[PDB]
RNA sequence: GAAGGUCACGGCGAGACGAGCCGUUAUAGGUGUCAAGUGGAAGUGCAGUGAUGUAUGCAGCUGAGGCAUCCUAACAGACCCACAGACUUGAAC
RNA sequence: AUUGAGAGGACCUUUCCCUAGUACGAGAGGACCGGGAAGGACGCACCUCUGGUGUACCAGUUAUCGUGCCCACGGUAAACGCUGGGUAGCCAAGUGCGGAGCGGAUAACUGCUGAAAGCAUCUAAGUAGUAAGCCCACCCCAAGAUGAGUGCUCUCCUAU
RNA sequence: UCACAUCGACGGGAAGGUUUGGCACCUCGAUGUCGGCUCUUCGCCACCUGGGGCUGUAGUAUGUUCCAAGGGUUGGGCUGU
RNA sequence: ACAACUCUCUCUAAGGAACUCGGCAAAAUAGCCCCGUAACUUCGGGAGAAGGGGUGCCCCCUCACAAAGGGGGUCGAAGU
């Protein structure tokens, strides 16, 4: 009965949830920050701080693996170039959630994702 | 009510197969201890109207205390502490307080150890898996699969019975697995190894008293 | 199935007033969070 | 795990070639036999000139099994079959000889038996 | 010593211990392993056994193989606790090429595989 | 603003919601690492006309589990509550 | 932190072995009493072992589309494209545990002493054995037990 | 051999309300008819399990009947059954 | 959010109709090529009867067999 599993759902299928992890993960890269809800927030520091760390090894390897996640050729070529630099001392945890005001029109609760 | 010794504290962790120089293999509870098992309050017939001692178990930083519990514990001069358990006994004396239990010197292996503890919760259940009822068909066009079916006879009770089972909150609950096989005292680790299961994941308490067998007790 | 008669007057106001209760505790909660839009929140 | 209408293998050469189980013995009310059991089966078939015909009521005992006994070792074992060999009564099969291979549990209720066994 | 770590260490000891009474090669799933034990039947008869590992459960001191041999007709998937007493010489005498944790396809390919 | 309680904040082997329990400078996440799973990546070398094999390499990818470390979020803070306790008798310094 | 009025769950049964081939019986057969044995059903708990699942994870492979092209990945083939594995969790076919008392009062029954009725009589006085049945005991709940119990400890300043 | 171990003719007297009836008292401005599944509970006039008396009871295994309703009372073939 | 329960689905150790009014429902079979095909018959059928074997990928013989046919290799537990 959800003892000890340990995964956000975010109301979708698996069709659709990673759909949704991917697509978010390469906005939140592209812009900086975006306005979206608590738990589609929540559950994207697992994307994003993955997608960090695999930009540290900049090998052809990675950034293949890399590559069949963001669907985005030009942000994932910003990383690597930019990471280590902007990145090289902090160790884990490149994720913040600011967290501001209800959504009109379904009470739905809100957040603000951005790199730290 | 009236236990056969002084019981003990302590914390599940986990399974082990545990071997002998026969080659038996044994499922064993790993049951680790943390600062004390310290005696606290000793009630009497005197004053109290029964016999027992109150015995806590795992420190804390004393900010985590309410102001009462701190006095109650520094009153014994005593470690900061949760889990105050008793122990309602017929003997009275020699646990006066502030006097640790030797878990490795009260017990002396082989003993068959009853062992307390709350379960794993398994929320609102169905009455399949809550009262091992039986499901009807599946196919046969039977539209009842999973259910209770009937409840009640008919006019005459003309109600539902008291106790009727339902579907209800299964397990997260105290249950006394009584007469378990000591096999291991690890003097090094301070780490008993018991046979076979306990109530919890790894984590609960755990009030771990000997046997309470009809001629050990009261007549 | 179907109610046997009407629940009326006095019943359905005890319902109701709880239903109105949680609107209090909501209130409750947003008067509190005014209090922590004042001042810091790093 | 053999139970009321399980197919069974012949182990033995008394001379039925397939088996079918319909009861278990011992213990009663028992789901099913594992092996060290004795069950009651029709032979289903057998090689025509011997004397156990086909379609008649008689006790074996469970052999080989799909679903694995465990020692205390700790070592369990499979097999690749569900099989038994045809008691006689008491003591031991009607044939002389017996197949396959065979446990040790065996031996204590069933002494004949791991007698004639080839590889146990 | 931390309490979480405890069934670590215990594992620790347990294995080491074992190890230290006879040291146990690298099996791994498709090797033709040879492995005689000291059977308990009020008899040191040493009782061999023969056959291909088709599996590797690795868990401490219960780590175990799942040996598969076609003996006399029938086929037979003996498991055995690689750290027991009981257990005198394991020796791995070839190693077939598979490439797969677990063969369990094995039971039911044919018999000239084993 | 007493003791304490309730909210909020991060959670849970607790949980339909409430409830319960832990945490609020080792609670969850991340990072590091290690059990464990899976089965030998990519790139390159070499072999073969080629499908493919083969070495670098118990690799690579996972890691709901344990352990380590404040890198991120536990900020900001709110609400409730106090007459030392009506009244009568009888023992007691 | 407990006390327990009260209220529930659980007190089930099988052959085998010793007693003993003894008592009994011409033989054939084969005990009473008590003490050991491994099961069955049943319940309580767990995941070390054996596994199921495990759309989280890993591996192969069809079709086609996308990543400019080869390489290598990604999408889709309802709410896994199809297979082959599987940690945690949850599960049993898996693992542990359980049923115990020389405690009480009884039911049928067997009695002792003993008249009415010089004898007899288990009863009218008294009293002893004596059942999976009844009550305590085991295990869980429990002072909303308004009859609201008992213990230990903390707190009673002011606009706060 | 002996009515009364075990049966008990001709006859007599009871209780129970499970069968087949008699009556037509509630219900025709509707109270769904058998068997099966699921889930109960209760009664004793006891199938087994506990404890007994008698036996035409040597023992084993019965027969009979007293106490006892705590627990249990399988899986299939055929038939809507 | 990830309780019971219902539905639309996916899998399932050992057994394999023991289910049930009844194998209802589910499962299994399946494309192509080659071999092979019984009782009976209105001589047209039965018949795709039944039952078997081969299929992926690469490389070759042929003055004419829609990745043919045949020969040889190579990968997977598995090639419609």
């Amino acid at each position: 009965m959800k003892h000890g599993r340990k995964i956000h759902r975010l109301s979708r299928p698996a069709d659709q949830r990673r759909a949704l992890l991917r697509g978010l993960t390469t906005q939140l890269l592209k812009h900086g920050r975006i306005k979206t809800t608590r738990a589609k927030a929540s559950a994207m520091r697992k994307y994003v701080d993955k997608m960090i760390t695999l930009a540290k090894e900049g090998s052809l390897h990675k950034r293949r693996q890399a590559l069949g996640f963001i669907y985005e050729k030009q942000i994932v070529h910003a990383l690597f170039a930019e990471v280590p630099e902007r990145y090289g001392d902090r160790n884990g945890g490149y994720t913040r959630i600011i967290r501001t005001l209800p959504r009109r029109g379904d009470n739905a609760p809100m957040a603000y994702i951005e790199l730290v | 009510s009236v236990d056969a010794g002084i019981g003990v504290m302590g914390t599940k962790l986990g399974m082990m197969s545990f071997f002998e120089e026969d080659g038996t293999v044994v499922p064993v509870t790993v049951i680790g201890f943390k600062e004390g098992n310290i005696v606290t309050q000793v009630k009497t017939e005197s004053t109290d109207g029964y016999n027992a001692v109150q015995v806590g178990y795992e420190r804390l930083r004393d900010r985590k205390l309410t102001m009462p519990e701190r006095g109650h514990l520094n009153k014994a001069g005593v470690i900061p502490m949760r889990h105050l358990q008793e122990f309602r006994l017929v003997s009275v004396d020699d646990f006066t307080p502030s006097q640790k239990l030797l878990f490795e010197e009260l017990f002396k292996e082989g003993d068959m150890v009853d062992i307390s503890g709350t379960t794993i919760g398994k929320g609102f259940q169905g009455g399949i898996k809550r009262h091992n009822f039986k499901r009807g068909l599946m196919t046969h066009g039977s539209k009842s699969h999973r259910a209770l079916g009937s409840i009640g006879a008919g006019t005459t009770p003309g109600h539902v019975y008291k106790g009727k089972k339902m579907p209800g909150r299964m397990g997260g609950t105290k249950t006394k697995i009584r007469k378990l096989k000591i096999m291991k005292i690890d003097t090094d680790l301070r780490v008993v190894m018991i046979k076979g299961a306990v109530p919890g994941k790894p984590g609960n308490l755990l009030r771990l008293a000997p046997a309470k067998i009809v001629g050990k007790n009261i007549p | 199935a179907v109610p046997k008669k009407r629940t009326s007057i006095y019943k359905k106001r005890i319902r109701k007033n709880i239903w109105k209760k949680k609107g209090y505790w909501a209130a409750l909660k947003a008067f509190s969070l005014a209090k922590s839009l004042s001042t810091g929140n790093s | 795990m053999i139970q009321p209408q399980t197919h069974l293998n012949v182990a033995d050469n008394s001379g039925a070639r397939e088996l079918m189980c319909i009861r278990i013995i011992g213990a009663s009310n028992r789901r099913y036999a594992r092996i060290g059991d004795v069950i009651v089966a029709v032979i289903k078939e057998a090689i025509p000139n011997t004397p156990l015909e086909r379609s008649e009521v008689i006790r074996a005992v469970v052999v080989r099994t799909c679903k694995e006994l465990k020692r205390d070792n700790g070592m369990i074992i499979r097999y690749d079959d569900n099989a038994a060999v045809i008691i006689d009564q008491e003591g031991n099969p009607k044939g002389t000889r017996i197949f396959g291979a065979i446990a040790r549990e065996l031996r204590q209720k069933f002494a004949k038996i791991v007698s004639l066994a080839p590889e146990v | 010593v931390k309490l979480g770590d405890i069934m670590g260490i215990l594992n620790k000891k347990a294995v080491h211990a074992a190890e230290e009474l006879r040291p146990v090669p690298g099996i791994r799933t498709g090797d033709i392993v040879q492995i005689r034990l000291e059977v308990p039947e009020n008899k040191r008869r040493l009782s061999v056994y023969k056959g291909i590992v088709i599996s590797r459960q690795n868990a401490g001191i219960h780590t175990t193989i799942r040996i598969r041999r076609i003996i006399a007709g029938v086929g037979v998937e003996i498991v055995f606790p690689l750290y027991s007493p009981n257990i005198k010489e394991i020796k791995v005498v070839s190693h077939r090429k598979v490439r797969k944790a677990r063969l369990y396809y094995l039971r039911d390919k044919l018999p000239r595989l084993s």
